[PDB]
């Protein structure tokens, strides 16, 4: 357990990048004598929120297409790469949305399109 | 050998690190017994030099050679151990001296045994096992250290000759190893920063020994004048600087902070090195150790790579070098060759050399004379480093090769101008260059060269000259419909090539052919193509360029 | 074009006469690298060509002559262009990983006859930069471990 | 299973051949212990001649191995190729394998199989060229099996020097009335 777990990052591609970069560069400083949190904190060089307010902080955390949380196990996880929208979605809702539109083009496991709310370039990897 | 080296490094680490119990003393007393008995051991314990003559015919000779190298390595490791034990005990240094005397005896035996056969084996020039950490220490202790607690006991080692040349040989072997692989042999020869640190410290040591104690202190013998320690340290310096430019280019500042930008540091270092070269030369030695002078100019070429061609110190370098080219005669081919190489390399990153090529060609034309043995020309005033034995076999080749480089550059320009159709100044600079090369060839073709490489290279370069003229007149055939007319400067260029060059070209063809395969047919092919395309150009340019031709 | 680029640049830099005359045009090397930065976003169709290109550079101008100006600098820089490319891409295009990686390894394992120094150097840079991205492409390593028995010694340690 | 794998640390460098022999004698006897035997025997010191015999000895019994192991055996078979024996052993293999009998259970193991092949041909060139010849040269029999397509595809998918060669072969195959819908 103390050994490094498989970990990766959801959210804004412009926000996620410095976390992956900083992890990659400092990961050698990971040490399996400490705890997972006590390692992660000096590895990723950031802190966590301890129950900021976990039921309602200040965000309509619903899908903003389906306007629900908990569609069939799935969580709002796919977000915009934008400061002004930051609107979460579901994989399913945002997929069905982008697969409709004429602008969208599909590479191998990726679809690029326009965020419904702000019409900025948003990526979905199935 | 290698086992003991590892052991003693491990135990030194165990002392320095592990203690800050009753185990290491075992190994200590084992080593001390080996020391004391290996002192009073000599060569008939291992039945060496006497019973088997190490022959590379028999098995037993192989046994004795392998054994001797094992012994030599053991000797060295206990040298390291005995040094590592104490703070500079006299008795242990006597033991080290005795060990070294054993080792050096074995070395002079093996040298005889590689004197019977050739030195095809790289087994006596095999690695020492001493850490580079160690060798840095050893040379610091020998030269720089003057602490009286150590001085009394080190003064016996200082009193050596053979020992001191051995010490610098070791460092040189580490350096050669570092050049050829990525890294050196012994312990911590795999972390680059540690190797770098030892590099910097070696560099400081050899600089100090060269600068403080001069070379003109040879009070050993007239056999040691090609083997002076003041020579070996500078040789090391050279290899270090090459190696560190090659491997550790992104650390030269922290490399130099051992010895503010690169310019002032390098300028101050150059001044001292070049003063050293001046005093060696200005000594006016008739014996003339050319080895030290060659190495000095070599190191100056190596160092001059870190002066920017825009710096005033760069121009100071170039002026100084040209001054050396203008003063000091120094009758040895390799000095002139290395120096001219330096001069050109510095010069061209400041300006085109075709003036200097012409002036050097003028010097060439002075000393040799002419084909007709009735042109008395001497222009020795220009450059002092031009002699009967230097400029005739040697300088011609370099000055013509540089001219070839000039022709390649202007060829690239001609190519770009043909492809292009930014117009006028390009061709103006091109024709300026080509005019000066044409005067250059006017001086070269007049000379009487020896029948070696000189004549065929001169003919080949004149073929390149006609090819360049062909490309030029081809570009003028290309361009002359759009603009309409020829610039006056092209008319002057083609006038000078018709009038000056081609007649003496013919005379030189006659001179080379009379004195007794492909280049001369190639030359006449080039000249006839030039005439044909010039006919084409003179018709299609509305300018009569055949009245200047004959 | 890239060879020509480098021949040009070498000739220029050795030579002030040309530096006076010619205005410093960007070199194709630089353009490609800049392509790669712009590439980052959404340019899968360019990157998949990039990789092929770079490996063509490496394959062609890996060393051979030990088994000088002309053979070294516009070959060394070609190969290490390859490498620069593929590293820069491997930072940012997270779906052409395991295909750089697998292609590297493909040139690692079997050859051992052509000098392959550059490939391990590349691989070292690649991995050091983010090893966490190879616990997403891990199987590709463990099948070269089955060939680790058969490899010359300098290769294996390095 | 445990004691066998521990064999090579125990025995000296002398009494190997008879063990090899005795083990080969067990190998024809029992199929359950193909893998560990082959593991050991690749590790012990044998005559090349004995190896070749064991190669043929395993390959006749190739149908008989329970699925799980089949992969690792081929690993053995395909490390144990010279340049020169390539085409006989390949032809035999190409003949003897089925893909018909085997079939989550079947498919996973097959996938691993094809991985092993993919690996093999990636990491050693000659297997590729020989292998296609072993389909091209067996133009005769109309009865070609699931395998041959799959393998041609795979090799097209990997090393690309061969693509033209595959294309020509596939045309000659189609016009010839070998290769067809079903
Ligand atoms: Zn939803
Ligand atoms: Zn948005």
């Amino acid at each position: 357990p103390t050994m490094l777990p498989e970990c990766f990052f959801l959210g804004a591609d412009h926000v996620v990048k410095p976390l992956g970069i900083k992890l990659s560069r400092n990961i050698h400083l990971w040490d399996p004598e400490n705890s997972v949190l006590q390692n992660l904190k000096d590895v990723l060089e950031i802190d966590f929120p301890a129950r900021a307010i976990l039921e309602k902080s200040d965000f309509t955390m619903d899908c903003g297409i389906c306007y629900a949380y908990q569609l069939d196990g799935t969580i709002p996880d796919q977000v915009c790469d934008n400061s002004q929208c930051g609107q979460p979605f579901h994989q399913i809702c945002l997929y069905e949305w982008l697969r409709g539109l004429l602008t969208s083009r599909q590479s191998f496991n990726i679809i690029f399109g326009e965020c419904p709310y702000c019409s900025k370039p948003i990526t979905l990897k199935m | 050998d290698y086992l003991l080296c590892c052991i003693q490094h491990c135990l030194a680490w165990y002392k320095n690190t592990v203690i800050p119990e009753a185990f290491y003393e075992d190994l200590d007393d084992i080593l001390e017994s080996i020391t004391n008995r290996m002192i009073k051991s000599e060569l008939e314990d291992f039945e060496l030099d006497k019973s088997a003559d190490f022959s590379q015919s028999t098995s037993i000779g192989i046994k004795n050679n392998i054994s001797a190298f094992l012994v030599m390595g053991v000797c060295e490791v206990l040298i390291e151990y005995n040094f590592s034990i104490s703070s500079f005990s006299k008795n242990r240094f006597e033991d080290i001296l005795s060990l070294f005397m054993c080792y050096k005896k074995l070395s002079d035996i093996l040298n005889e045994k590689a004197g019977k056969a050739k030195t095809k084996m790289a087994n006596k020039t095999s690695d020492s096992l001493l850490s580079m950490k160690f060798v840095s220490s050893l040379l610091t202790a020998l030269f720089r250290d003057s602490i009286q607690s150590h001085q009394e006991s080190l003064s016996v080692l200082r009193s050596s000759n053979e020992f001191m040349r051995y010490a610098v040989n070791v460092a040189l072997q580490k350096v050669q190893q570092l050049k050829e692989t990525g890294h050196v042999s012994g312990p911590d020869g795999q972390n680059p920063e540690k190797i770098f640190q030892n590099l910097c410290d070696l560099t400081r040591v050899l600089l100090w020994r060269y600068t403080s104690i001069p070379t003109s202190v040879e009070e050993s013998g007239k056999k040691e004048k090609g083997k002076s320690i003041s020579l070996l340290c500078l040789e090391g310096l050279q290899k270090i600087f090459s190696a560190v430019q090659q491997f550790y280019q992104p650390k030269i500042q922290q490399f130099l902070r051992a010895l503010v930008s690169v310019t002032q540091r390098t300028a101050f270092q150059i001044r001292q090195f070049q003063r050293s070269l001046l005093n060696l030369l200005s000594s006016q030695e008739e014996d003339f150790n050319s080895k030290e002078a060659l190495l000095l100019v070599t190191v100056l070429t190596s160092l001059s790579k870190l002066l920017e061609p825009s710096s005033p110190q760069f121009v100071q370098m170039l002026s100084w070098t040209s001054k050396i080219c203008k003063e000091n005669s120094r009758e040895d081919a390799l000095f002139c060759k290395s120096l001219m190489n330096l001069l050109f390399s510095l010069h061209v990153s400041y300006k085109s050399p075709v003036i200097l090529l012409r002036d050097l060609s003028q010097d060439i034309h002075g000393h040799l004379g002419d084909i007709d043995q009735d042109v008395e020309v001497e222009k020795t005033n220009h450059f002092a480093i031009v002699n009967l034995r230097t400029a005739a076999p040697t300088v011609c080749l370099l000055v013509l090769s540089q001219a070839e480089k000039v022709l390649e550059e202007v060829d690239w320009l001609i190519t770009k101008l043909k492809g292009q159709v930014p117009n006028q100044p390009v061709e103006k600079a091109i024709i300026m260059q080509l005019g000066t090369l044409l005067t250059f060839f006017h001086e070269l073709v007049q000379t009487a060269l020896p029948s070696g490489s000189c004549v065929d290279t001169l003919l080949k370069d004149l073929c390149k000259m006609y090819t360049t003229l062909t490309a030029l007149v081809r570009y003028y055939l290309q361009v002359c419909q759009s603009s309409g007319g020829i610039p006056k400067n092209m008319e002057k260029l083609v006038k000078l090539s018709g009038s000056h060059l081609t007649p003496l070209c013919y005379s030189f063809i006659s001179y080379v052919q009379n004195k007794s395969t492909k280049p001369i047919p190639n030359l006449i092919f080039a000249i006839e193509q030039y005439e044909k395309f010039l006919i084409h150009l003179s018709k299609k340019s509305k300018v009569s360029l055949m009245q200047h031709m004959k | 074009s890239v060879v020509k680029s480098f021949k040009d640049l070498q000739l220029l830099q050795g030579s002030k006469f040309l530096q006076n005359l010619v205005p410093h045009r960007s070199y194709v090397s630089t353009m490609i690298l800049e392509v790669v930065k712009n590439s980052v976003h959404s340019w899968d169709h360019v990157t998949q060509g990039l990789v092929e290109l770079g490996f063509i550079l490496m394959d062609s101008y890996g060393p051979k002559k030990v088994l000088p100006s002309l053979s070294r600098m516009p070959n060394q820089h070609a190969c290490k262009l390859g490498a620069n490319i593929l590293l820069e891409t491997f930072k940012i295009h997270e779906m052409i990983r395991q295909e750089i990686l697998e292609q590297v390894l493909n040139r690692v394992v079997t050859r051992a006859s052509s000098p392959i120094s550059h490939f391990l150097d590349l691989l070292s840079n690649i991995v050091m930069y983010a090893p966490l991205v190879l616990q997403s492409c891990s199987s590709k390593v463990t099948e070269a471990f089955d060939y680790l028995s058969f490899l010359p010694l300098q290769t294996v340690q390095r | 299973h445990d004691i066998i794998t521990s064999l090579p640390e125990i025995l000296g460098d002398s009494q190997h051949a008879d063990v090899g022999k005795e083990l080969s004698d067990l190998l024809i006897e029992n199929t359950s212990l193909t893998v560990p035997i082959l593991d050991v025997l690749s590790s012990l010191r044998l005559d090349p001649n004995f190896l070749l015999k064991v190669r043929q000895l395993v390959m006749d019994k190739l149908s008989s191995i329970r699925l799980e192991d089949l992969p690792v055996i081929i690993k053995f078979i395909l490390h144990s190729v010279t340049a020169m024996d390539t085409l006989e052993v390949i032809s035999e293999l190409r003949e003897k394998l089925d893909l018909q009998h085997c079939v989550s259970s079947g498919q996973s193991c097959i996938i691993l199989l094809f991985d092993v092949i993919k690996s093999a041909i990636r990491y050693e060139k000659t297997i590729s060229e020989a292998w296609i010849k072993a389909i091209e040269n067996t133009a005769s029999v109309s009865e070609h099996k699931v395998f041959d397509l799959v393998m041609l595809f795979i090799i097209y998918s990997t090393n690309t020097q061969t693509k033209k060669y595959i294309d020509r072969v596939l045309r000659n195959k189609i016009r010839s009335g070998c290769i067809q819908e079903q």
